[PDB]
């Protein structure tokens, strides 16, 4: 999974 | 104090099965700044989970970089707890960051897995934040 804003 | 450079804390999503809006816990302070958990239902299907930072403030001027490890705990074997780390640099534009997809919501929800329990689910955040800058001049 890669991070990121909502 | 409010201006440690780290902190852990958690927040109890309740009647969680049922999420359908976005939830904000309250606010853990860390080099001064309010910093909050953000859970969302995402596409029933996945969990969002991301770390807030400062957001309701008007100033545009703040940054602020930290590393943090997000994790779902697991009440039955904390060994069985679902984490996942993060880097990022906080400010006015980027004010959260996370994963859209946590974890699968089947999973999380099943409750012979550990992680649900009276359809409530913790959520945990170690955050070691730098000290901030446009802040505190």
């Amino acid at each position: 999974e890669k991070p990121s804003s909502s | 104090t409010s201006w440690r450079s780290e902190a852990t804390f958690q927040f109890t999503v309740e009647r969680f099965s049922r999420l359908s809006e976005s939830v904000l816990s309250p606010p853990c302070f860390v080099r001064n700044l309010p910093w909050k958990i953000m859970v969302m239902p995402r596409f029933q299907k996945s969990v969002g989970f991301f770390l807030q930072c400062n957001a309701e403030s008007d100033s545009t001027s703040w940054s602020c970089h930290a590393q943090a490890v997000l994790k779902i705990i697991n009440y039955r074997d904390d060994e069985k707890s679902f984490s996942r780390r993060i880097s990022h640099l906080f400010f006015h534009k980027e004010n959260d960051w996370g994963f859209s997809n946590f974890m699968a919501w089947s999973e999380v929800t099943d409750p012979e897995k550990g992680f649900i329990d009276d359809d409530k689910v913790t959520f945990e955040v170690f955050v070691q934040a730098d000290a901030p800058h446009g802040v505190a001049w």
